[PDB]
Order: C-alpha cells, then sequence, then structure tokens
C-alpha cells in the first residue's frame, strides 16, 4: 500500500487535502499511489512528524527546510514547487542589496549608512542582510534590533519596535506593519532608496524590474556584492545576498519515499495543475489562501537525489541563518587557517604532514571522492583542492573559481607563464598491432577516472560524436573507468579490493594517470593518459616491481587520422589538448588562498631539492597526492578566474556535448540550482 | 611461556620536524596476552577494545582478516591454505583502523598512518596429540614491520602511505597488492590465497618444519614469471608437550642485495602450541633478530570431507560439590591456568609454598606442594573477590617411549586431603614428620602400581591404591581400609572402592601424582590430590 501521508498545519488544509486525497483516487489507478492526511498542529509539529515516521511530507519556506534539516529531524528537500512559467520556472529567488550608482561604499562599508528593509522578520528584507551582517554589529548583539540599530545610521525597519529602538523607525517613523507605510514591504524599501530616505534596500531581485515607472533608469542603481564590489541590477545571479528556494517539500532522508511523493505530486500537476481542470485546483482553494501549496505555483519540479538541505539552501543563506541561530562570531582580522581537502587516507596523510610544516596556516579535511570534496568546499567545510580540469568544470557549475593554475612547464619564469595545457593521448602496446582508433569498439579499456580530461571527457567525447549514444560499457567489452557504477564493464578489470573496486580515489591502484598506464600494462588494450605517464612510468623511472623493466619503446599513441606514432611523437599525435589541473575555492575565500598557497609553494615547491629529509608538496609515489607529480609550480591566473574562462570556449563545449553522457550527481545538483 | 594467544601492535614513528625518532623497532616486550577467546573467530576483547577508542577522520571502521568475524564492514579478498581452510579452535590474523594523526606538540610528537595489531588465539590447548606419524599442517601466517625513516618495502607494500617508514609495514595494509588474495582462481602450483603456511609436524620424532610463502598474482604482463609462490622462510622447532620451539630462517637472500622486503634476519624466538582435542590445529609467533619482523600464523590438519598418546593431566577438584574439572595447562606444571589466566608456581626472587595472586574479577589464595617435584605440582586452590574451595594437581607426563620396565620401583612424596562422613577432617603436604605421607612400589613390567597414604597418626590413618598401567598413566582404587578412617571415641568415615586416576611425570618417570574423589557412585566423602618422587634403591 504505497501512501504518501501529507501533513496539514491547520483544519482548513486538512480539508483542502482531503479534496486531493478523494480527487487523486478518481485519476490515479487503485494499485498506484494515494493520499493520507495527517493534521498537526504547526510546521514543527509536521517536521517531527515526518522524522517520527508518522508521517511523510510536508512543504516548508526557506528558514523550516533548515529547521527540518537540523539533528534530530535530518530531513531533506525532494519537490519544489516553481513558479511563473514551464519554459523558464522559477524556484529561487535571491535577495539582494540595492544601492545607487557612483555612491562608492561596499559590503563592508555598511557602517554608519542608512538602511531600507522591506520588514523585520521577512528573510530578504531582514534576516538574509542581518545575517549576514551579525558579526559587523557592535556589541551587545541581543538583542538583535537594538544592535542593528547601533549599526545602521538611521533606518525603516517596518514592524521593528521603534519605542525601544527608534532609530529603527528613523526613514519611516512609526515603523508602520501595513501598506499604509508608504515604505513598507519590497516596494516600500525600494522607494525609500529611490526617494532618497536610505544608502541601501533589502530587496529581491524582481522589485526594481517591477517597481520603476520607467523601467530604464535601472542603469541608475546598482547591486552590492559579497566581495564588496558592485554590479549593475541585471547581474543579480552574479551579484546577490543569498538564492533562496520559495516553496519546498521535505522527506525523511532516509526511507523518506521520494519516489512516491514525485510520483504523486508529478500525477497531480497533470491533471489538477495551473489550469488543468475545473474540478479540482491544487493551486487554489476556496478554505483561504496558500493551502498545502503556495497559490501562485505553476507547477513542481523534482529535486536532484544528491542535493541535501545545506546544498539547497546555499552557502549565504546557510551562513545568514547560522549567524542569527548560534550566535556565534570570530574574536583576528587576517587570513584563516586554509582547509585543503584531501582524498581518502592516501591524500589525507600527505596534507597532515603538510599542516604540520605550514604552522597551521593549512588544514586537513578527507572525502572519499573528488565530488564529495567539492561539496564539503561550497559547504565551508572545506576551503579549497586541486582538480582536473574536467572537474574545474563541475565545481564552476558549483560556483566554485579557479585561483592558481598548476604548471608542469620547467622554467624560472613559471609562476608568470601561463600554458596552453597538456595532451590527451590515447596508448596502446607495440606489440599489438592493426587496432587503430578507427575501431577500438570490443577492445579493453582504461581510463584515469570517470569525469576527468585525458581519461574520460576528451576520448568519450569524440567517441560520443562517433557513436551518438552514450553507453560506453557497451562499446568496450571490459575496461576500468574508476567512478563507474560498480556491477558495470567498466568497472571489471579494476584491480580494487573488495568494495574498493573502482572507488575513484587511490584505494583503486587503476585510478589516476599512472593506474589506468599500469592497467594497459596488466590488464587493458587502451589507456587514456597524459602525454608525459608513459615517459614518467618506464626506463626505471618508476622503482615499483610493475614498472620497474618497463621500456617506452615498447608503446605507441592512436593519432586521430588512424595512425600510429611513437610516444614522443605526442606533439603529432594526440587525441587534444588539456587545460592544466587547477586550484579552487570559494570567492569568499579566494582572496587568502591565493596569498598563502603562493606563500606555502615558495617554501615547499620544486626548489626543494632533497624531497626525504624535507617535505616536497609536489611529490608523492607514483600517486599524484594533492596535486600532480610533475606541477612545477601554481601560477597566476589572472583575468582568468572564472572556470568559463580558464577552461576556453573549446573545452567547455567539448565537456557540454557530453552533458547527455554525465553520471555526475553534483553536476545535476548544481546545475539545478543554475542552469 | 605459553599461553592462548598473543598480539603485536603497529608501531607508528614520530615525524615531528627536527624531533624525529629514526625508527622505531619491534621487542619481545611488544608481545600482548590476548587471553582465552570466548569465540576464537572473534577479535581478541583487550586489543579490540584498545582499536575501538582510537580515532580516526570520518573512516571509523575496524577493517579485519577476511575470515575474522568483522565489525563492521562472488568477489573480495580471501586468505587460506586450500583443503586447510575450516578452523575451530585457532585463528590468527589482523585487524586495524585508519587512525587520524596523534599530535602533541608540547611534547613535539606526531605520529601518523593506520593503528592495530596482528595476533593468534586458541581455545582448548591439547592435552592429547598422534603418539606417532608425519602430518601435515596448512594454515595462513602476518606480519608486521618495524618503522625506519626511508625504509620501505616495495616487493610487497607499496609505499604510497610511507608504509615502513611512518608506521608499521603490515600484511593487512590496503596497499599490500602482490599477492593472489584478490583473485578467482588459483594456478597449479598455489598453495590457497593471500600468505599461506605450511607444516610437516613429526609426532614420533617430536620435530616440526615448514615453510611461509606468498600466493603471487597473474595476469598478462608478469605471467613471463613462471614462479606463482614466493618463500619467504622455512620453520624448524621442537615439539616437548602441547607447544613447540624453534627458530624460524629467512629464505629470500642474495646477500650482498639490499632488500625490497621486511624479511632479512632468521629468527631463534618460534614459538607456538597445539590446540584442540587431537591437536589438530596450531598457532605461533616469532620475532626476527634484527627486530625488523614480527609473525604469527596458525595451521590444521586437512579438513574432512594413529592412537593418541597423553601430554599432560591438569585437573581442579571442587571441595564442596565433590567433582573434578579439567583445568586447560600449555604443558608447563608451574603454571597453573584457571578462569582463563596463567597463576605463576614458582617465586620471582623450602618444601610447600602458599601465596595469594591477584591478576589485572577474584584474587586466589594458592598452597603448592613441592620443592622436589620439576614436572608436577599439586596443592590447594581457593577463590575469593565469599569463598569457593578447591585442590589441583598437574605434571607433564613422560613419553609413552621413555617409561621404565624396572619390576621394583619406590616412589616417595605426600598428598593433601579432605575427608567426611559427618565430619570433616583435613590435612595438608608435609616433608615430614607425623605429616602427610604417600609410599608407592611400582612394578612397571608388570603394569602394577600399590601404595599406601598415611595422615599425621599413622596408620591408623591410611588409604590404600592398587592399579594397572597403560602407556604413561594409571587408573585404580583407593579404600579407607577398615573400618574407617578416624575423622579426627571417635568417628570413622567409609570410602570402599574410590576411583584414583594418575600419570607419571618427567623424564624417566622422576615423578607420579594422581587423585581422586568420592562418591561418584551409588555413605562418606571425600577428595585427594597426591605426588610423589622416585627414590633411589
Ligand atoms: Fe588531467
Amino acid at each position: 500500500d504505497k501512501t504518501v501521508r501529507w501533513c496539514a498545519v491547520s483544519e482548513h488544509e486538512a480539508t483542502k487535502c482531503q479534496s486531493f486525497r478523494d480527487h487523486m483516487k478518481s485519476v490515479i489507478p487503485s494499485d498506484g499511489p494515494s493520499v493520507a492526511c495527517v493534521k498537526k498542529a504547526s510546521y514543527l509539529d509536521c517536521i517531527r512528524a515526518i522524522a517520527a515516521n508518522e508521517a511523510d511530507a510536508v512543504t516548508l519556506d526557506a528558514g523550516l527546510v533548515y529547521d527540518a534539516y537540523l539533528a534530530p529531524n535530518n530531513l531533506k528537500p525532494v519537490v519544489a514547487e516553481f513558479y511563473g512559467s514551464k519554459e523558464d520556472p522559477q524556484t529561487f529567488y535571491y535577495a539582494v542589496a540595492v544601492v545607487k550608482k557612483d555612491s562608492g561604499f561596499q559590503m563592508n562599508q555598511l557602517r554608519g549608512k542608512k538602511s531600507c528593509h522591506t520588514g523585520l522578520g521577512r528573510s530578504a528584507g531582514w534576516n538574509i542582510p542581518i545575517g549576514l551582517l551579525y558579526c559587523d554589529l557592535p556589541e551587545p548583539r541581543k538583542p538583535l534590533e537594538k544592535a542593528v540599530a547601533n549599526f545602521f545610521s538611521g533606518s525603516c525597519a517596518p514592524c521593528a519596535d521603534g519605542t525601544d529602538f527608534p532609530q529603527l523607525c528613523q526613514l519611516c517613523p512609526g515603523c508602520g506593519c501595513s501598506t499604509l507605510n508608504q515604505y513598507f514591504g519590497y516596494s516600500g524599501a525600494f522607494k525609500c532608496l529611490k526617494d532618497g530616505a536610505g544608502d541601501v534596500a533589502f530587496v529581491k531581485h524582481s522589485t526594481i524590474f517591477e517597481n520603476l515607472a520607467n523601467k530604464a533608469d535601472r542603469d541608475q542603481y546598482e547591486l552590492l556584492c559579497l566581495d564588496n564590489t558592485r554590479k549593475p541590477v541585471d547581474e543579480y545571479k552574479d551579484c546577490h545576498l543569498a538564492q533562496v528556494p520559495s516553496h519546498t517539500v521535505v522527506a525523511r532522508s532516509m526511507g523518506g519515499k521520494e519516489d512516491l511523493i514525485w510520483e504523486l505530486l508529478n500525477q497531480a500537476q497533470e491533471h489538477f495543475g495551473k489550469d488543468k481542470s475545473k474540478e479540482f485546483q491544487l493551486f487554489s482553494s476556496p478554505h483561504g489562501k496558500d493551502l498545502l501549496f503556495k497559490d501562485s505555483a505553476h507547477g513542481f519540479l523534482k529535486v536532484p537525489p544528491r542535493m541535501d538541505a545545506k546544498m539547497y539552501l546555499g552557502y549565504e543563506y546557510v551562513t545568514a541563518i547560522r549567524n542569527l541561530r548560534e550566535g556565534t562570531c570570530p574574536e583576528t582580522d587576517e587570513c584563516k587557517p586554509v582547509k585543503w581537502c584531501a582524498l581518502s587516507h592516501h591524500e589525507r596523510l600527505k596534507c597532515d604532514e603538510w599542516s604540520v610544516n605550514s604552522v597551521g596556516k593549512i588544514e586537513c579535511v578527507s572525502a572519499e571522492t573528488t565530488e564529495d570534496c567539492i561539496a564539503k568546499i561550497m559547504n565551508g567545510e572545506a576551503d579549497a583542492m586541486s582538480l582536473d580540469g574536467g572537474f574545474v568544470y563541475i565545481a564552476g557549475k558549483c560556483g566554485l573559481v579557479p585561483v592558481l593554475a598548476e604548471n608542469y612547464d620547467k622554467s624560472d619564469n613559471c609562476e608568470d607563464t601561463p600554458e596552453a595545457g597538456y595532451f590527451a593521448v590515447a596508448v596502446v602496446k607495440k606489440s599489438a598491432s592493426d587496432l587503430t582508433w578507427d575501431n577500438l569498439k570490443g577492445k579493453k579499456s582504461c581510463h584515469t577516472a570517470v569525469g576527468r580530461t585525458a581519461g574520460w571527457n576528451i576520448p568519450m567525447g569524440l567517441l560520443y560524436n562517433k557513436i551518438n549514444h552514450c553507453r560506453f560499457d557497451e562499446f568496450f567489452s571490459e575496461g576500468c573507468a574508476p567512478g563507474s557504477k560498480k556491477d558495470s564493464s567498466l568497472c571489471k578489470l579494476c584491480m580494487g579490493s573488495g568494495l574498493n573496486l573502482c572507488e575513484p580515489n587511490n584505494k583503486e591502484g587503476y585510478y589516476g594517470y599512472t593506474g589506468a598506464f599500469r592497467c594497459l600494462v596488466e590488464k587493458g588494450d587502451v589507456a587514456f593518459v597524459k602525454h608525459q605517464t608513459v615517459p614518467q612510468n618506464t626506463g626505471g623511472k618508476n622503482p615499483d616491481p610493475w614498472a620497474k623493466n618497463l621500456n617506452e619503446k615498447d608503446y605507441e599513441l592512436l593519432c586521430l587520422d588512424g595512425t600510429r606514432k611513437p610516444v614522443e611523437e605526442y606533439a603529432n599525435c594526440h587525441l587534444a589538448r588539456a587545460p592544466n589541473h587547477a586550484v579552487v575555492t570559494r570567492k569568499d575565500k579566494e582572496a587568502c588562498v591565493h596569498k598563502i598557497l603562493r606563500q606555502q609553494q615558495h617554501l615547499f615547491g620544486s626548489d626543494v631539492t632533497d624531497c626525504s629529509g624535507n617535505f616536497c608538496l609536489f611529490r608523492s609515489e607514483t600517486k599524484d597526492l594533492l596535486f600532480r607529480d610533475d606541477t612545477v609550480c601554481l601560477a597566476k591566473l589572472h583575468d582568468r578566474n572564472t572556470y568559463e574562462k580558464y577552461l576556453g570556449e573549446e573545452y567547455v563545449k567539448a565537456v557540454g556535448n557530453l552533458r547527455k553522457c554525465s553520471t555526475s550527481s553534483l553536476l545535476e545538483a548544481c546545475t539545478f540550482r543554475r542552469p | 611461556q605459553g599461553g592462548y594467544g598473543f598480539a603485536m601492535r603497529l608501531k607508528r614513528r614520530n615525524w615531528y620536524p627536527g624531533a624525529e625518532e629514526s625508527e622505531v623497532k619491534l621487542n619481545e616486550s611488544d608481545w600482548e596476552a590476548t587471553g582465552l577467546p570466548t569465540k576464537p573467530k572473534e577479535l581478541p576483547k583487550r586489543q579490540k577494545s584498545v582499536i575501538e577508542k582510537v580515532e580516526t577522520d570520518g573512516d571509523s571502521d575496524i577493517y579485519s582478516s577476511p575470515y575474522l568475524t568483522p565489525s563492521n564492514h562472488v568477489n573480495q579478498p580471501k586468505n587460506q591454505a586450500t583443503g586447510h581452510e575450516n578452523f575451530q579452535y585457532v585463528y590468527s590474523g589482523w585487524f586495524y583502523k585508519h587512525a587520524a594523526s596523534e599530535k602533541d606538540f608540547s611534547n613535539k610528537k606526531i605520529k601518523s598512518g593506520d593503528d592495530g595489531y596482528i595476533f593468534y588465539h586458541g581455545e582448548k590447548p591439547s592435552r592429547q596429540l598422534p603418539a606417532s606419524g608425519k602430518v601435515i599442517y596448512k594454515g595462513v601466517w602476518h606480519f608486521v614491520t618495524d618503522t625506519k625513516k626511508g625504509q620501505d618495502f616495495r616487493e610487497i607494500i607499496q609505499p604510497s602511505k610511507k608504509q615502513g617508514d611512518r608506521y608499521s609495514g603490515f600484511s593487512g595494509d590496503g596497499s599490500e597488492e602482490y599477492s593472489n588474495k584478490n583473485e578467482s582462481t588459483l594456478k597449479d602450483d598455489h598453495e590457497g590465497y593471500g600468505f599461506t603456511s605450511n607444516l610437516e609436524v613429526d609426532f614420533g620424532n617430536k620435530k616440526l618444519t615448514g615453510k611461509l610463502i606468498r600466493n603471487n598474482a597473474s595476469l598478462n604482463n608478469n605471467t613471463n614469471n613462471d614462479k606463482h609462490t614466493t618463500q619467504y622462510y622455512s620453520l624448524d622447532a621442537q615439539i616437548t608437550g602441547n607447544r613447540f620451539n624453534g627458530t624460524a630462517t629467512a629464505t629470500d637472500k642474495k646477500e650482498n642485495e639490499t632488500k625490497l622486503h621486511p624479511f632479512v634476519s632468521d629468527s631463534s624466538s618460534l614459538s607456538g602450541g597445539f590446540f584442540g582435542p587431537q591437536g589438530e590445529e596450531l598457532g605461533f609467533r616469532f620475532l626476527s633478530d634484527d627486530q625488523k619482523v614480527a609473525v604469527v600464523g596458525s595451521a590444521k590438519t586437512k579438513d574432512k570431507l594413529s592412537k593418541l598418546t597423553t601430554v599432560l593431566d591438569a585437573v581442579e577438584l571442587t571441595l564442596n560439590d565433590k567433582k573434578i574439572k579439567n583445568l586447560d595447562n600449555f604443558s608447563n606444571a608451574a603454571q597453573l591456568v584457571v578462569d582463563g589466566i596463567m597463576i605463576p608456581l614458582l617465586p620471582k626472587d623450602e618444601f610447600t609454598r602458599k601465596f595469594e595472586h591477584t591478576p589485572e574479577t577474584k584474587t586466589y589464595e594458592v598452597e603448592v606442594c613441592c620443592s622436589n617435584l620439576n614436572y608436577l605440582k599439586y596443592g590447594m586452590l581457593t577463590r575469593k573477590n565469599q569463598v569457593e574451595q578447591s585442590m589441583f594437581l598437574q605434571g607433564e607426563r613422560t613419553d609413552e617411549k621413555e617409561i621404565p620396565t624396572d619390576q621394583n620401583v619406590v616412589y616417595r612424596g605426600s598428598w593433601y586431603g579432605h575427608i567426611a562422613n559427618g565430619t570433616s577432617w583435613s590435612g595438608n603436604a608435609s616433608d615430614k614428620e607425623g605429616g602427610n605421607r604417600a609410599e608407592f612400589t611400582v612394578n612397571f613390567a608388570d603394569k602394577k602400581i600399590t601404595g599406601k597414604l598415611t595422615a599425621e597418626n599413622r596408620q591408623a590413618q591410611t588409604f590404600t591404591i592398587e592399579g594397572m598401567i597403560q602407556g604413561n598413566g594409571f587408573e585404580g582404587t583407593a579404600k579407607t581400609a577398615e573400618s574407617g578412617f578416624d575423622l579426627d571415641r571417635t568417628p570413622k568415615a567409609y570410602i570402599t572402592d574410590a576411583k584414583v586416576k594418575g600419570g607419571f611425570y618427567g623424564p624417566k618417570a622422576e615423578e607420579l601424582g594422581g587423585w581422586f574423589a568420592y562418591p561418584g557412585d551409588k555413605a562418606s566423602s571425600a577428595t585427594v590430590v597426591f605426588g610423589a618422587k622416585r627414590q633411589q634403591p
């Protein structure tokens, strides 16, 4: 009996839910998803009920989504209400801080200015901006209204207590809580900025587009960005205080029935959604306003599995709300420890050594996969890591920015010398001949890991263009592509032990460039790797028993034109050019990371002669720990600070051409917040 | 010097920059007793309890040998010797977790890397063994190395974690890549999966030899190698009782070649024992002499689908309920094993000796005879924290081959006894004068043994024993004469036909001992243990 127990917060809701239940029954087959209405006293009660497995779903505003996520409720966003249109649905709105043109102050310059808020306890109007400013407020920070009244020189804070904190009503005396106050609400605040009452208005992105009579004249205003610059009003996606989801249905994280819920809601919108039926409207009711869903809902979208409450609300929102709930401020004032994210134990061990040697300027966090780590960087849990260009692509879509680049070219100009990137090559045994780029079908393949430039993106994208279909495990007989689904044929050649098999970290010995080459040696027909890999691993350069006796002349590269050439010929035989691996971070950590890493590499960088008695940041044993082992230095990006600018137009098109084949969960989640 | 099992903990070297420890070696001090397992397939409690409390960064799991009962974590790693996979009594193996770095910066210390143990333990150390014959034991082995700055063993563990440098190399390491543990089929000359042991135990000559090997992997390039196994050691040991002692010899040395693996030194510390009813399983350890390597292993006779000989006697006789229990013993008459702990029967630093032993619940109070008996000890054992009462006897039997044929041989000694009908008499082992006294004549040719136990006022106070001998031991009866003991006109105590069991102890039957409880049958009651030494003519 597959039944979604929906939680109602009022009798009016309860009766709407029952109408919902009865109408679904007339549409869904008996055997399928049905509604059960369970009534509770309040949203908290509902959240607890869902956690207690006494009920299944409820729809929350943003703040409650956060509450729902905390222990011991541990609930997650599953379905999203969207607004305004099917082709361009608004799941989210953006809280922005809007100011006048050329008024010359940034977000960290706000102390002393005059503020306009939509009203107290509103999200964009109050909670977000005050939350992000919380540490800038003078102590005591309790009670909040008093602190805020001391931060700004004067305000309009509708609904604020003006009796106790006069300056909060200064721009709208009385602090009126209704539209009777010309400064109340969204338009109210904007009109307060326009009137020249305040210096800044805290509103959402749609506010100025809606409230300007002339509609050009937006060029008279800008937005404050968290990095302390200003962008034009149209740039709000890139300049905003927080991105918040409007109305979100949540369920248990484990055993939450997310499938059932999405099946139910999807069928419901089909029959009862906007304009769909005269018999029942999911999105209105006679009984009241906004029952079970907002009346302005146009439909539902499924929230991607990878998402969790922190990731869905976003870094900035969570920062603001945590500041408000917890209330902990740091006591100072220069660069804090950079938290580096390590891949499993291998990377964690070296990262610890790095931290001890940097005397605390570096700290360590582990995750079992690159995607996991990237998400921690999004969180705040971690600060930075270095990434294969395929992952600087994903991190980019996830909002992270590139800061320094790995340089593999040897010179005394290194940090100041941009590189064009290395080469993705297809490597085969000289002994096996007549196997060509023209048909590799049915042969056995070795990849660095799924989603990586040479090992995956370049060769598979090309193959995709040839074969025009996504299943490469059907194309190759077998292979090792770490990060593949474990029951795939692309996990079969992997050397990983037990559950380690095909894991995309160093627990799998076929993981990474060297890992892949060892796979070609020991199992496969063709390995996808960087052009440097065969010379690095032959001629005794690699001491380990497997590669100890390997000779370079025993391998050849597959040329696109259907021919083969010796591995030195890689300039004229290659699959494509790969952008150098780069370090990525959050925009807010980007200055600190750039400065700390430059110091750190001057200390531990390839200038370090003896790598035994001392720590060498750029070396490990064949494993590329924390950085490629061939990294000469970390180089200045300059204008190239966005993933798109950094990778180049050509690579970003190639990876995008592969979008239909993507197994990436994190990419799915990210492109959902920001297409 | 025997025990139920032993473990050795991985070492983590201190790398703190400028305070760096150059090396951490292994010692004989580093063996920890596992104590008696409740379930052999489970991890040893004490050490598991240690690893549980160890901090980790996000991997909290304890990984262990694949055949161990996990807590907690077709396919997947195997370690076994083909055809001897099924262990009842003994297990060896490893368990670890990936521990967080331990930092005390006040003392300039960081240790990094995995943390765990290699160990073996078994239950029911054998009191019987095959009386002759050669027998194949196969099994597994495991190792843990020292740590030295710059050290790596590339042929066994791939040093991406600095195994052998920052923390011990060990056979459990995830980075150990060259065994066949992960494959789905065996080559013909493979002995099994992973590191396997092979021993030949000759019970006739009391000698054991064997080889410890790795089974190597086979795929594609490297199938040129022709050798599917590699032998790191050979073993030799002298068996005495249920225990054996010997040496290990490092097999792979081309030296002057410097080595890509840890097994270099030989070992004079090889030690182990037989477990199970016939001694069909065994476990062992050794520590290389350069202290670079420590090994534990187990082996067993071929899985299913000669006459035996009795190696030792160990008995507890409970004074209250008049019951005889077998005690475990390690073929050391001077090591009293009760309730899974070992009481030393000899001092550290006279005839009959009393002490208290508080292990580190209970406190044991022990009176033990005699100072002239090397292969046998007997006496009173009492338990407290209210008080439980027992007597004990244990001896190491003489080899069935070494038994005397002399037709008249006199043994003299003492006894402890407690005897009652309606009232209690109790008296203790004394080396004179009107004290407890034991007299034996043994005709070995005739296979007959007679004796008399005389008490304080003697006799008067007396016991008569007649028995038949088989092999290294004897059975018989004991009687109170007539009528009654006197239990001190006086009350008496009537015992006719008490069952007596005993053995001959030490080389050439230098000693004998025995005991009986009563009744066992359908009156009076008694419990007695006695022991005696072989007199000159
Ligand atoms: Fe790469």
